[PDB]
């Protein structure tokens, strides 16, 4: 959710934006229940 | 099936525990709550199965004899605690018998039937589980399924 | 903990006050009324437990010496106003410091032993919060103190 995006933006003080987008995009669902990050989330993080 | 008289009296007592409507017949909405409070665990999909089987009339409140019959069928097949212990030890990876509270909370919230975060938080709060330090699942399983 | 002579005399005075028979013995219902009125509050289950312990076999109607003996074996020191307060807080489903009149009447009528409606209305009236439909637990405990 976008609320998750805002909470992320709150806790991303130290890391640079490029590092943040890299780490969030390169996450992969190791197990079945979790689900892959959606492109809209990347966009929201980038513009935020 | 066979149902003892004390069991029938307890079923009557539970049949209107939250019958704030005053009808005297518990609704299917809290029916699963009734069974869970009565010591036997019905699956939510199974709970919907019973609801669909019984609510064919569309009344919304289960009849008492139907509830007793399905309860007798429930006690016909009782889940073993050792099965839950095997599942918990399977979930743990290190084999130390301790599982991270955050990991278990995440597993409960995400996989399968969603569990409200407040339910999980109350589960840790009651079971003296520590978030930072992994807590043995064996003692918690024993205390919950003391039977 | 055997009873002292002064307490025995006061107990015999209460016996006489409830000695409707007038022969120095009282019935099981009268004996339970004595027990409840004395300040100690053994549950209806507990009252039945002591009744079955005596079995009304020594004298048919319970006499004063048997009452003293059962006191000697059934001192009730568990009564405590703070225990009443914490039990009331646990009983409060809402947890907002107010126990709903509807909730308490429904519990008394159904949960545990069946309680008559007149008595329940008596408690709701004596709480003096009958109009609101939700009795404050704190003030209820403050007059529980005399109970």
């Amino acid at each position: 959710t976008d609320d998750d995006a805002e909470a992320i933006c709150s806790m991303c003080n130290a890391l640079t934006t490029a590092q943040i987008v890299k780490v969030l995009n390169l996450y992969t669902p190791v197990n079945e229940f979790e689900e892959r990050v959606s492109v809209s989330f990347i966009r929201t993080i980038q513009m935020r | 099936d066979q149902l003892t008289e004390e069991q029938i009296a307890e079923f009557k007592e539970a049949f209107s525990l939250f019958d704030k409507d005053g009808d005297g017949t518990i609704t299917t909405k809290q029916l699963g709550t009734v069974m869970r409070s009565l010591g036997q665990n019905p699956t939510e999909a199974e709970l919907q199965d019973m609801i669909n089987e019984v609510d064919a009339d569309g009344n919304g409140t289960i009849d008492f004899p139907q509830f007793l019959t399905m309860m007798a069928r429930k006690m016909k097949d009782t889940d073993s605690e050792e099965e839950i212990r095997e599942a918990f030890r399977v979930f743990d990876k290190d084999g130390n018998g301790y599982i991270s509270a955050a990991q278990l909370r995440h597993v409960m919230t995400n996989l399968g039937e969603k569990l409200t975060d407040e339910e999980v938080d109350e589960m840790i709060r009651e079971a003296d589980i520590d978030g930072d330090g992994q807590v043995n699942y064996e003692q918690f399983v024993q205390m919950m399924t003391a039977k």
